[PDB]
RNA sequence: CGUGAGGGAAAGGUGAAAAGAACCCCGGGAGGGGAGUGAAAUAGAGCCUGAAACCGUGGGCUUACAAGCAGUCACGGCCCC
RNA sequence: GAAUGCCGGCAUGAGUAACGAUAAAGAGGGUGAGAAUCCCUCUCGCCGUAAGCCCAAGGGUUCCUACGCAAUGGUCGUCAG
RNA sequence: CGAUGUCGGCUCGUCGCAUCCUGGGGCUGAAGAAGGUCCCAAGGGUUGGGCUGUUCGCCCAUUAAAGCGGCACGCGAGCUGGGUUCAGAACGUCGUGAGACAGUUCGGUCUCUAUCCGCCACGGGCGCAGGAGGCUUGAGGGGGGCUCUUCCUAGUACGAGAGGACCGGAAGGGACGCACCUCUGGUUUCCCAGCUGUCCCUCCAGGGGCAUAAGCUGGGUAGCCAUGUGCGGAAGGGAUAACCGCUGAAAGCAUCUAAGCGGGAAGCCCGCCCCAAGAUGAGGCCUCCCACGGCAGCCGGUAAGGACCCGGGAAGACCACCCGGUGGAUGGGCCGGGGGUGUAAGCGCCGCGAGGCGUUGAGCCGACCGGUCCCAAUCGUCCGAGGUCU
C-alpha cells in the first residue's frame, strides 16, 4: 500500500534522492535545458520551481535558502539576476517537462527534455 | 424498505450528552429516481436512483436517451435500492430521522495483495529461536497423502479489500438537509470521497 | 527447500500454448501536423522537433 | 463539493471560544463537570500542559500534576462541553511542544526546566485592565 | 492493561509492598486488566509483620493504570503507576487506609468502601 | 588436465579445372541481391552426399461445455487425386 | 529401445533464476554507422593503517603508441589486461 | 531398501462422535438449588501458567467447559530440531581385549529457483446470432453460527433450616469476526528543531556533505495501523431429533399410530452478509445505432460505441478497475486554509564572555482541505452493425 503518498523513491536512498534532485536542479539553471528520464524530469518540476519562487522574492533570506540546495554562490547570482525577474509576473509553472520520442539504447529508458518556461 | 446513494465525506466526533460520539457523515441527496423496476415489467420492485451531475459532454448517447426518458438531467452514478418505491421522483436525506438505524454499504479499502497475516490474521512465525524465513508464512496448508490436495477456500494470501461490504444497524446522529448531510454513528466502509449506499436497517 | 524440479518435460503443444500470450503490439504512431512523419503520440516530433505547433527541438 | 468545509460545517455547532489560550508548559485549571452519586460536581485539575494535539475541533491538550505522590495525566478536549472554565495559572516557558521530559524529572528539574514565561505574564497583565 | 506478569504497587496498608498479577478475573479468557477489574497475585514484596506476607495469594482490585483509560464523555487519564487494593471476596478492602488517587471508575464497579478511603478520586 | 609420476582428446572430402565470383546495388561490417564462372553454385569456400532429433514459414482439415496410455472400429462432414 | 550404457547432436525447464558485495549517481560537451557504458568538463558519493605509495614472491609483454571490434568482457562498447 | 525423512513443538486446519461445554429431552433413591444416569444433538466453543525434549501426566490460577479420536501416530520441497538415531568425550555396567548397552552424560552441516495436479488471487481469448452503453434477477456457492455475570420477577414457589428456582424481563461482559481512524496509542528515511566530531563553501556570520542503507537526539501531518472506535452472532418463519401429547382401531379394555392432527433442540431449510448467468440451461429490463458499398461466406468504408496514447488515482505486482484529457482542475507548480516544528536570517540592545532580550508564535514547512489554466494531459489513429433457418 502507498495510498496518498507523494513523491518517487527512484530506488535511491534517502540522501542520494536529494543529491539527485539538487544536481539537476544545478544542471538545469545552468543549461536553462536538460535531457532526463521521464519520472525524474517530472519529479525535478516541484524541485527547482521552489528554488526559482524562492529568487523572486529576492531577499537574503531565500538566497540563502536556496544556496542550501544548489551551493554554487555564482549560480545562485544567475538565478537571481538573471533568471527570476523573467518570471516576476507568472505565478508558478517556472518549467516544463517535454517527451522525446526515442528510448535510450542501451536499457530502453524513455527519455523527456526539462526546460525553463519562456 | 427505504435506501439513498451518498459520498462518504470524513469522519469527526459531536458531542451528545455529555458523550463523545464518532460520527461518520455522509452527503447522500439529492437523488432524482431515473428508473422504476416493477414486478410486471422487470419481475421485482425496486427503484433506480441516480446521483452527483454530470458534464453532458461525458455522457454518451445511450446513457443520455435513459436519462431523457426520465426527464432527468445527466448524472456521474446509476444505482437501485431494492424493494423500495419512493412516493416523489426525487429521495432525499429527509427519509431518515434521528435515532433510526441504518445499514451501510461502500467499496471498502483496497491493501493491493495481501499476506496471510494482514488478510486472515494468521500467527505467522517466530522471529527468533532458529526461524528460517518464515516469519509472515502460513505454515502447513494440508495433510499428506490423504487428502494429497488443498481444501477450496483455504485461506491464502491475495487480494484483500476493494470490495463491497455492509455495516449493519448504524445509528443515525443526526440529518442536516440543507446540505444533504447524514451523520452516522460509528465507522463505514471505503475512503473518504468514497460512494456509499444508506439503508434502512435490516435488524430488529 | 528440497530444490523443486520438472516432473515431465513440457510438450511442444504446452509450451507453445504459454507463449500465446507473448506476441508483441506494434508502436502506436500518429501522422506529424508539421512533417506528417509516423511518431508517438504525445511526443516531440523528432523528424522536425515541432510540438504543439512550434518548433522546440534541433533535429 | 468541498469535503472540509462540510466537516467543519458539521463542527461548527459544537466549537467553543470562550476558553483561553494557552502553550505546553502554561500551569492550568480546568474545571472540569463531573458525575458521581447521585449528583454531577465541578471538580478541578490544575497542573503543567505537556501538550497539545492540534486538529481544528478535534484538539486536545494533556495536562499533568502529581496528586499525593503520583504522577496523573489528564486528555482533555479543547473543546469539550464538559470544561466549565480553564484558568491560567502560570505561564511557563518551554523550548518544545511536547513536555514528555518531564515526566522523568524531580520537582526541583521541572522548576529549572520551566521558568516563568514574563513576556506572556506581562501580557496577561496589560490586557486585565479592564475599561 | 495488567496481564499475568505485571507487578503492581499496592496502594494499600495491608503490608504487601508489590504484587504480581497471575490471573485477570474477568471471564473464561480476559487478557488484560484495567481499572475496576480483580485480580489474583502473588505477593512478591512485603514489609514485615503485615496482614499479608510474601508469597500469599491474593485478590485486588486495579486502581490505577500507566495505560490511560478512556472515558465516554472523549477525556482520559493515565498514571504513572500500575497499582491495586488487595481485597476480599466480598469485594471489600482488607486494609484500612488506601494510598494516592483512585480512578473513579471504581465507584461505578462497586468498589465503594476503597473510593472513599481515597485521598483523591480522578 | 595434474605439484608430479601420469592422464589425454577432438578435428579428413568445393570442383575436372580456382575457372575461388571483376563490377554494380543495400549494409559500419557481417550478410545478402544482381552480374559472372561452372555440366552442376541448396558444388560458394560455415563448400560431396546431406538421414534423424530439433526450430521455422506457407497451405488443407480441425479445435474454446470438454475427462485423455492418446489409439482403434464405425459412420458422417470438409479438402485432395 | 532400454545396460543411472558410450560418443555426438538437439530439446525441456524459460525468455524463467541470474548478470558476483546496497561506495551512488546527475548533467553538459565531444567522438562515432551506432553511446547509460569511450574521452573532456562541472556537480555528487566512497576509501584514505587504504580501496593510496614502494619492495619481494609469483606471472611473463599483460607496458607505450597507432589501427581495429568477430570472439573474449556476465549488458553495451567507438573502450580494454 | 536405484530412499515412503520416524519423536515432540510451531503454523495451518479439516473431519468423526463413543459429547467436555452450551441447546432439547426421559428416569431418579428428582422438595428446591445442585447433582446422578441414559437419550437427541457436531452449530459454535473448548483459557493462561510452573515442571519436563516430552506426547502424556502432575501441579498453580481461572473457566460455561478446560472432550476424546482420524487425517502417512495430519502437516520438515512449511519452520524448528529439545528427544532419538553417524563420527568426539565421560560415568555406571559388561567384555582379558578391540569394543559394547539405549543405560546415562556434554557436543555435533535440516538442500536459494515449483513443471503438472491442487489451492489463493488476477488477467488474456472466444462464446452467449446484429453491434453497443448502462442497470439488474439469483440457479448455485461461501461466510457467520460461542457464551458468561448481575439485576428485576422474588428472597416469592419449594424447604424445619441452610439454601433457593421455573417462566418472563433488564443491563453489563469475555473471546471471536468485519470495517474504520473522530478520539486514544503507534509508525511516520528528511516535515521541523537541537547537538557532537570533521571536511568544505567564504574569514565572521550563515550553511552543505559525512558519521546507516536517517550521524545522534527531541518531536511529528497524511497514510498504514491496535492497544483505540463502530458494528455483527440474531430476531423471525418453516420442517424435524430424542421426547411429550390429541383423537383412535386392529384387540368391547388399552395403545402418540395402523387413518388423521398437535407440540418439540445452539442442530436442518430459509431469513442476514459476500460472490455469482462460462447458470454454454450463457437469464431480464432501460437506452443507443441501422435497412452501407463491391464480390448463415469474403473485401471495403462507416454508425452507436470501444480501444490505443496521455494526466492520474486510499485501484493496483504487470494486467485489470476507476477518474480526467484544454468542451479541462487530472497531476505538477503557485495561492489560501489545515498540520508539524516552536520564536529563522538580518538588524538593534544588555553582557568581558558563553549567551540573553526585542523584532517574532517568527521562519521553515510531504502527503491533508480547497482555489487558480502558470506547467503539462498537443495533435491524432485504429477498431467497430447491415442482423442465419423453421
Ligand atoms: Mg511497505
Ligand atoms: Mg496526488
Ligand atoms: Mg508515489
Ligand atoms: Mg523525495
Ligand atoms: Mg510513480
Ligand atoms: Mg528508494
Ligand atoms: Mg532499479
Ligand atoms: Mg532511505
Ligand atoms: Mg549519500
Ligand atoms: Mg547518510
Ligand atoms: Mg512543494
Ligand atoms: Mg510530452
Ligand atoms: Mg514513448
Ligand atoms: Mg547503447
Ligand atoms: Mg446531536
Ligand atoms: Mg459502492
Ligand atoms: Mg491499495
Ligand atoms: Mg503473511
Ligand atoms: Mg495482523
Ligand atoms: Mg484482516
Ligand atoms: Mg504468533
Ligand atoms: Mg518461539
Ligand atoms: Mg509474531
Ligand atoms: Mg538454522
Ligand atoms: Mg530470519
Ligand atoms: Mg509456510
Ligand atoms: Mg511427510
Ligand atoms: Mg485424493
Ligand atoms: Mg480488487
Ligand atoms: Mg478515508
Ligand atoms: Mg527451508
Ligand atoms: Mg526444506
Ligand atoms: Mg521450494
Ligand atoms: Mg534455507
Ligand atoms: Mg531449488
Ligand atoms: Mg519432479
Ligand atoms: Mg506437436
Ligand atoms: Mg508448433
Ligand atoms: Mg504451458
Ligand atoms: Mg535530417
Ligand atoms: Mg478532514
Ligand atoms: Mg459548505
Ligand atoms: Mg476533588
Ligand atoms: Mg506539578
Ligand atoms: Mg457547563
Ligand atoms: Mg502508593
Ligand atoms: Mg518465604
Ligand atoms: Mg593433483
Ligand atoms: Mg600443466
Ligand atoms: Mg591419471
Ligand atoms: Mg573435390
Ligand atoms: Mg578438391
Ligand atoms: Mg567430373
Ligand atoms: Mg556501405
Ligand atoms: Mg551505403
Ligand atoms: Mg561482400
Ligand atoms: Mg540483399
Ligand atoms: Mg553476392
Ligand atoms: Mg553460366
Ligand atoms: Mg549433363
Ligand atoms: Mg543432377
Ligand atoms: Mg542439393
Ligand atoms: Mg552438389
Ligand atoms: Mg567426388
Ligand atoms: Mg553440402
Ligand atoms: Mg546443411
Ligand atoms: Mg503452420
Ligand atoms: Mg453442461
Ligand atoms: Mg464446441
Ligand atoms: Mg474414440
Ligand atoms: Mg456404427
Ligand atoms: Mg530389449
Ligand atoms: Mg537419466
Ligand atoms: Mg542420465
Ligand atoms: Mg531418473
Ligand atoms: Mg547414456
Ligand atoms: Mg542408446
Ligand atoms: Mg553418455
Ligand atoms: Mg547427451
Ligand atoms: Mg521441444
Ligand atoms: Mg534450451
Ligand atoms: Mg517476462
Ligand atoms: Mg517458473
Ligand atoms: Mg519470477
Ligand atoms: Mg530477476
Ligand atoms: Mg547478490
Ligand atoms: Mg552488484
Ligand atoms: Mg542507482
Ligand atoms: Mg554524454
Ligand atoms: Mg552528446
Ligand atoms: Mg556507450
Ligand atoms: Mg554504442
Ligand atoms: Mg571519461
Ligand atoms: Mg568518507
Ligand atoms: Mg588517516
Ligand atoms: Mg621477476
Ligand atoms: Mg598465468
Ligand atoms: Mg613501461
Ligand atoms: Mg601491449
Ligand atoms: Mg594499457
Ligand atoms: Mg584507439
Ligand atoms: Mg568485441
Ligand atoms: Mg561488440
Ligand atoms: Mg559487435
Ligand atoms: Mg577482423
Ligand atoms: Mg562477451
Ligand atoms: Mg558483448
Ligand atoms: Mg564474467
Ligand atoms: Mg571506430
Ligand atoms: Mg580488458
Ligand atoms: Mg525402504
Ligand atoms: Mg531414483
Ligand atoms: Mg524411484
Ligand atoms: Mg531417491
Ligand atoms: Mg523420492
Ligand atoms: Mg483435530
Ligand atoms: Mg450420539
Ligand atoms: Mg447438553
Ligand atoms: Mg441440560
Ligand atoms: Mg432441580
Ligand atoms: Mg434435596
Ligand atoms: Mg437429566
Ligand atoms: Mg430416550
Ligand atoms: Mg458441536
Ligand atoms: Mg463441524
Ligand atoms: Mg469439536
Ligand atoms: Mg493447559
Ligand atoms: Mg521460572
Ligand atoms: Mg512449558
Ligand atoms: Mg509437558
Ligand atoms: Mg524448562
Ligand atoms: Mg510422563
Ligand atoms: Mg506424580
Ligand atoms: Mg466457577
Ligand atoms: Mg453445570
Ligand atoms: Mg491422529
Ligand atoms: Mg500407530
Ligand atoms: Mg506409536
Ligand atoms: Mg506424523
Ligand atoms: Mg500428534
Ligand atoms: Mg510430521
Ligand atoms: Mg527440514
Ligand atoms: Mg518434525
Ligand atoms: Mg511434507
Ligand atoms: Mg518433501
Ligand atoms: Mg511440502
Ligand atoms: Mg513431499
Ligand atoms: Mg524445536
Ligand atoms: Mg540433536
Ligand atoms: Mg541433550
Ligand atoms: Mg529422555
Ligand atoms: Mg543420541
Ligand atoms: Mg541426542
Ligand atoms: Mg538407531
Ligand atoms: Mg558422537
Ligand atoms: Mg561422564
Ligand atoms: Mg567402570
Ligand atoms: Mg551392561
Ligand atoms: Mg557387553
Ligand atoms: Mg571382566
Ligand atoms: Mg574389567
Ligand atoms: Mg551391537
Ligand atoms: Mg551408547
Ligand atoms: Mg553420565
Ligand atoms: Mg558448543
Ligand atoms: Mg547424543
Ligand atoms: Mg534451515
Ligand atoms: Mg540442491
Ligand atoms: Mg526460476
Ligand atoms: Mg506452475
Ligand atoms: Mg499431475
Ligand atoms: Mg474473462
Ligand atoms: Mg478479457
Ligand atoms: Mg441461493
Ligand atoms: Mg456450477
Ligand atoms: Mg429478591
Ligand atoms: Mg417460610
Ligand atoms: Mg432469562
Ligand atoms: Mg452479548
Ligand atoms: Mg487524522
Ligand atoms: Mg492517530
Ligand atoms: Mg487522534
Ligand atoms: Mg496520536
Ligand atoms: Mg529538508
Ligand atoms: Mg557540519
Ligand atoms: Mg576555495
Ligand atoms: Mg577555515
Ligand atoms: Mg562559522
Ligand atoms: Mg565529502
Ligand atoms: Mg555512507
Ligand atoms: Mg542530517
Ligand atoms: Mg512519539
Ligand atoms: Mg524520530
Ligand atoms: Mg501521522
Ligand atoms: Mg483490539
Ligand atoms: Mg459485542
Ligand atoms: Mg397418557
Ligand atoms: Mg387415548
Ligand atoms: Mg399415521
Ligand atoms: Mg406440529
Ligand atoms: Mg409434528
Ligand atoms: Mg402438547
Ligand atoms: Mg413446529
Ligand atoms: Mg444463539
Ligand atoms: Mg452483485
Ligand atoms: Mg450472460
Ligand atoms: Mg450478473
Ligand atoms: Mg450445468
Ligand atoms: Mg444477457
Ligand atoms: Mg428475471
Ligand atoms: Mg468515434
Ligand atoms: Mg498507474
Ligand atoms: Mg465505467
Ligand atoms: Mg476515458
Ligand atoms: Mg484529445
Ligand atoms: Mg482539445
Ligand atoms: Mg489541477
Ligand atoms: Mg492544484
Ligand atoms: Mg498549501
Ligand atoms: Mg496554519
Ligand atoms: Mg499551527
Ligand atoms: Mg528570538
Ligand atoms: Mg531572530
Ligand atoms: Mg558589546
Ligand atoms: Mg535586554
Ligand atoms: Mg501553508
Ligand atoms: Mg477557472
Ligand atoms: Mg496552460
Ligand atoms: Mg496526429
Ligand atoms: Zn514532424
Amino acid at each position: 500500500m502507498r495510498h496518498l503518498k507523494s513523491g518517487r523513491k527512484l530506488n535511491r536512498h534517502s540522501s542520494h534522492r536529494l543529491a539527485l534532485y539538487r544536481n539537476q536542479a544545478k544542471s538545469l539553471l545552468t543549461h536553462g535545458r536538460i535531457t532526463t528520464t521521464v519520472p525524474k524530469a517530472k519529479e525535478l518540476r516541484g524541485f527547482v520551481d521552489h528554488l526559482i519562487h524562492l529568487a523572486k522574492r529576492g531577499d537574503l533570506h531565500a538566497r540563502r535558502l536556496v544556496l542550501r540546495d544548489l551551493q554554487d554562490v555564482k549560480l545562485v547570482r544567475k538565478l537571481f539576476d538573471e533568471i527570476a525577474p523573467r518570471y516576476r509576473d507568472r505565478q508558478g509553472g517556472y518549467t516544463r517537462v517535454l517527451k522525446l520520442a526515442e528510448r535510450r539504447r542501451g536499457d530502453g529508458a524513455p527519455l523527456a527534455l526539462v526546460e525553463l518556461v519562456e | 424498505m427505504k435506501g439513498i446513494l451518498g459520498v462518504k465525506v470524513g469522519m469527526t466526533r459531536i458531542f451528545r450528552d455529555d458523550r463523545a460520539v464518532p460520527v461518520t457523515v455522509i452527503l447522500a441527496g439529492p437523488c432524482p429516481v431515473v428508473q422504476r423496476r416493477t414486478p410486471e415489467k422487470d419481475g421485482y420492485t425496486a427503484v433506480q436512483l441516480g446521483f452527483l451531475p454530470q458534464n453532458p459532454k461525458r455522457v454518451n448517447r445511450p446513457l443520455k436517451g435513459h436519462f431523457a426518458k426520465a426527464g432527468v438531467e445527466p448524472v456521474r452514478i446509476l444505482r437501485e435500492i431494492r424493494d423500495f418505491n419512493p412516493e416523489g421522483d426525487t429521495v432525499t436525506v429527509e427519509i431518515f430521522k434521528p435515532g433510526e438505524r441504518v445499514d451501510v454499504t461502500g467499496t471498502s479499502k483496497g491493501r493491493g495483495f495481501a499476506g496471510v497475516m494482514k488478510r486472515w490474521n494468521f500467527a505467522g512465525g517466530p522471529d527468533s529461536h532458529g526461524a528460517h524465513k518464515i516469519h509472515r508464512h502460513p505454515g502447513s496448508i494440508g495433510n499428506r497423502k490423504t487428502p494429497g490436495r488443498v481444501y477450496k477456500g483455504k485461506k491464502m494470501a491475495g487480494h484483500y479489500g476493494a470490495e463491497r461490504v455492509t455495516v449493519m444497524n448504524l445509528e443515525v446522529v443526526d440529518v442536516i438537509p440543507e446540505e444533504n448531510l447524514l451523520l452516522v454513528k460509528g465507522a463505514v466502509p471505503g475512503p473518504n470521497g468514497g460512494l456509499v449506499i444508506v439503508r434502512e436497517t435490516k435488524k430488529a | 527447500a528440497k530444490h523443486p524440479v520438472p516432473k515431465k518435460k513440457t510438450s511442444k503443444a504446452r509450451r507453445d500454448a504459454r507463449r500465446s500470450h507473448h506476441a508483441l503490439t506494434p508502436p502506436t504512431l500518429v501522422p506529424c501536423p508539421e512533417c506528417k512523419a509516423m511518431k508517438p503520440p504525445h511526443t516531440v516530433c523528432p523528424e522536425c522537433g515541432y510540438y504543439a505547433g512550434r518548433k522546440v527541438l534541433e533535429v | 463539493m468541498n469535503r472540509g468545509a462540510l466537516i467543519k460545517l458539521v463542527e461548527s455547532r459544537y466549537v467553543r471560544t470562550d476558553l483561553p489560550e494557552f502553550r505546553p508548559g502554561d500551569t492550568v485549571r480546568v474545571s472540569y463537570k463531573v458525575k458521581e452519586g447521585n449528583r454531577t460536581r465541578i471538580q478541578d485539575f490544575e497542573g503543567i500542559v505537556i501538550r497539545i494535539r492540534r486538529n481544528g475541533f478535534n484538539t486536545t491538550f494533556t495536562v499533568r500534576k502529581v496528586s499525593y505522590g503520583v504522577g496523573v495525566e489528564r486528555i482533555f478536549p479543547l473543546h469539550s462541553p464538559l470544561i466549565q472554565k480553564i484558568d491560567i495559572v502560570q505561564r511557563g516557558r518551554a523550548r518544545r511542544a511536547k513536555l514528555y521530559f518531564i515526566r522523568n524529572l524531580s520537582d526541583r528539574e521541572i522548576r529549572r526546566k520551566l521558568r516563568a514565561d514574563r513576556k506572556r505574564i506581562d501580557q496577561d497583565r496589560a490586557a486585565e485592565r479592564a475599561a | 492493561m495488567i496481564q499475568p506478569q505485571t507487578y503492581l504497587e499496592v496502594a494499600d496498608n495491608t503490608g504487601a509492598r508489590k504484587i504480581m498479577c497471575i490471573r485477570v478475573l474477568k471471564g473464561s479468557n480476559a487478557k488484560y486488566a484495567t481499572v475496576g477489574d480483580v485480580i489474583v497475585a502473588s505477593v512478591k514484596e512485603a514489609i514485615p509483620r503485615g496482614a499479608v506476607k510474601e508469597g500469599d495469594v491474593v485478590k485486588a482490585v486495579v486502581v490505577r493504570t500507566k495505560k490511560e483509560i478512556k472515558r465516554p464523555d472523549g477525556s482520559a487519564i493515565r498514571f504513572d503507576d500500575n497499582a491495586a487494593v488487595i481485597i476480599n471476596n466480598q469485594l471489600e478492602p482488607r486494609g484500612t487506609r488506601v494510598f494516592g488517587p483512585v480512578a473513579r471508575e471504581l465507584r461505578e464497579k462497586g468498589f465503594m468502601k476503597i473510593v472513599s478511603l481515597a485521598p483523591e478520586v480522578l
